[PDB]
């Protein structure tokens, strides 16, 4: 559940992102692919490498999925819905693989915004991530 | 856990230029803060009411420092992280009870920390090298358990 | 998500438990504290013992909360909203605790219950015991 | 891991009774029923669509036999695990890149249709000695992570 501090939080932090978001988006992906390799099995039509197109076009989108969320964060569960149908019916992404990303849009916010990740903010946009997580995985069936 | 000779260099470069009077703390603090269950093992530990008491909290800050002095010795022996944390393993799991999964959060904390205090510096193949430490002294605390 | 199909499936195998709702739920609290010990802690005040009247106790008391769920299975977060303040604010359970419970609850169904326990039963009732801990681990602050 | 003679008794006494041809595809099939994205894993294994599908599907009994022969093995090596499960490990890890996480799950289920099997006569310690066993093959198969 996000509070009212935490929904402040993540807008808040999230606005300083601006020109950049599609940036962050593939580079939270380049740094989940470098560390947890088993996360590169799902992208076999992409090449992963430093520079990629391909990994920031979909940074890109994933960035735009969360701002999806960040702007409907009272009703999430209907705005990710597609998105939820597909990384569970279609791309069967194992849930495990969610906590890895979320950690590295972290690790990317902290890089690029040193005053904005202060610790409330840092467990407001996990709370946020994990709530944007939960709904992605909540379509296996 | 095995870090190329690039990734050695890539960690043991970035440690060197570590506070370790403040960082260790500013991890702790922030997964008692962000992680607010883990709270329950600090409960000598004083005022830990709102975010700001927790990271000015003395003790956070000292016990901190005894984490990081710890990672400080795991980095000294990744080859033998098992017997560097065989008394502390002992401390976490059989005297406390601590589930090992926060072992793992705790490793991402100051993974995030030190992407907070070195910025750009903090490249995603440096990340890389340092989640296989975290993962190699999470493992290691976890021996007890295994 | 609980489809109409996991509802049913999970209201008919509860449906068997009958008297031994409160026995059952003890059992599987035992189960949990001899697999995965480390649950023992949240309970100094208790000897947990076989036999062990505050665990014969407390067994009754979750499976009436997880009947209140069953009953309510469309409206869980409000119906289980005092329990989540409970369990994370005053308790502060460990998050990966709920899956252990969780599990050892299943085992417990699965040894009383050989005709109900079928594959499309056991996912039902993983789908909704996952729903209940995502509930009660929604409080932390 | 460390099962005491009273718990390694427990556990080789209801071994004996496991029928090797059935438990073992029970088991995956179920795993590919409650935890869905596992079927990620199984594509050429045909036709998956339904629960009586998934237990019907004599790819998965074969496999199931598979694994449940590598427990065998497992329980007659409790003291190597690690040794036993090197060839797994580089399979599972290095190969098919399968999260460990589902080594745990995949383990748990085995302990759920040990309980359906064997009703009463898995007691508590019971399960409590197989979920030592469990996990020491779930980490041994992870090896590789490590
Ligand atoms: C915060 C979590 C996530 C968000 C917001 C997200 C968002 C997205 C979006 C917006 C798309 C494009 C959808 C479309 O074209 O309709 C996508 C596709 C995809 N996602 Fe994610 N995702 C998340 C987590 C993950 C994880 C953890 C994985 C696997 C490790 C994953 C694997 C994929 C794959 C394989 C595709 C298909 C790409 C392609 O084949 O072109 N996603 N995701
Ligand atoms: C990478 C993970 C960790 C490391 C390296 C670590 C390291 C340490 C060190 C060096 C000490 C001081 C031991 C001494 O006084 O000799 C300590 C104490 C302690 N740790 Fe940790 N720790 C970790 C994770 C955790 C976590 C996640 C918790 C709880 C959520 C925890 C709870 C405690 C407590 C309660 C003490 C005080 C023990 C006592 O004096 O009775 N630790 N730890
Ligand atoms: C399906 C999951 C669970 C359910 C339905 C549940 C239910 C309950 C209920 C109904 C109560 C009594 C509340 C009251 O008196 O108002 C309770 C208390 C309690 N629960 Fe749980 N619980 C669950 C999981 C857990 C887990 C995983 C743990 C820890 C491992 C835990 C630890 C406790 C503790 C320590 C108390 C207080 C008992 C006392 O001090 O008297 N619960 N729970
Ligand atoms: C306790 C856990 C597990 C054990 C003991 C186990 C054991 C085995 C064994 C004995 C084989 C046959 C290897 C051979 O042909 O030489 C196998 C194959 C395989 N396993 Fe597992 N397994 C486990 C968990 C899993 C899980 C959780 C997954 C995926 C969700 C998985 C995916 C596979 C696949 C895809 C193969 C076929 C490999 C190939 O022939 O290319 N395994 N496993």
């Amino acid at each position: 559940v996000l509070s009212p501090a935490d929904k402040t939080n993540v807008k808040a932090a999230w606005g300083k992102v601006g020109a950049h978001a599609g940036e962050y988006g593939a580079e939270a992906l380049e740094r989940m692919f470098l560390s947890f390799p088993t996360t590169k099995t799902y992208f076999p039509h992409f090449d992963l490498s430093h520079g990629s197109a391909q990994v920031k076009g979909h940074g890109k989108k994933v960035a735009d999925a969360l701002t999806n969320a960040v702007a409907h964060v009272d009703d999430m569960p209907n705005a990710l819905s597609a998105l939820s149908d597909l990384h569970a019916h279609k791309l069967r992404v194992d849930p495990v693989n969610f906590k890895l990303l979320s950690h590295c849009l972290l690790v990317t916010l902290a890089a690029h915004l040193p005053a904005e990740f202060t610790p409330a903010v840092h467990a407001s946009l996990d709370k946020f991530l994990a709530s944007v997580s939960t709904v992605l995985t909540s379509k296996y069936r | 856990v095995h870090l190329t000779p690039e990734e050695k260099s890539a960690v043991t470069a970035l440690w060197g230029k570590v506070n370790v009077d403040e960082v260790g703390g500013e991890a702790l603090g922030r997964l008692l803060v962000v992680y607010p269950w883990t709270q329950r093992f600090f409960e000598s530990f004083g005022d830990l009411s709102t975010p700001d008491a927790v990271m000015g909290n003395p003790k956070v800050k000292a016990w901190g420092k005894k984490v990081l002095g710890a990672f400080s010795d795991g980095l000294a022996h990744l080859d033998n992280l098992k017997g560097t944390f065989a008394t502390l393993s002992e401390l976490h799991c059989d005297k406390l009870h601590v589930d090992p999964e926060n072992f793992r959060l705790l490793g991402n904390v100051l993974v995030c920390v030190l992407a907070h205090h070195f910025g750009k510096e903090f490249t995603p193949p440096v990340q890389a090298a340092y989640q296989k430490v975290v993962a190699g002294v999470a493992n290691a605390l976890a021996h007890k358990y295994h």
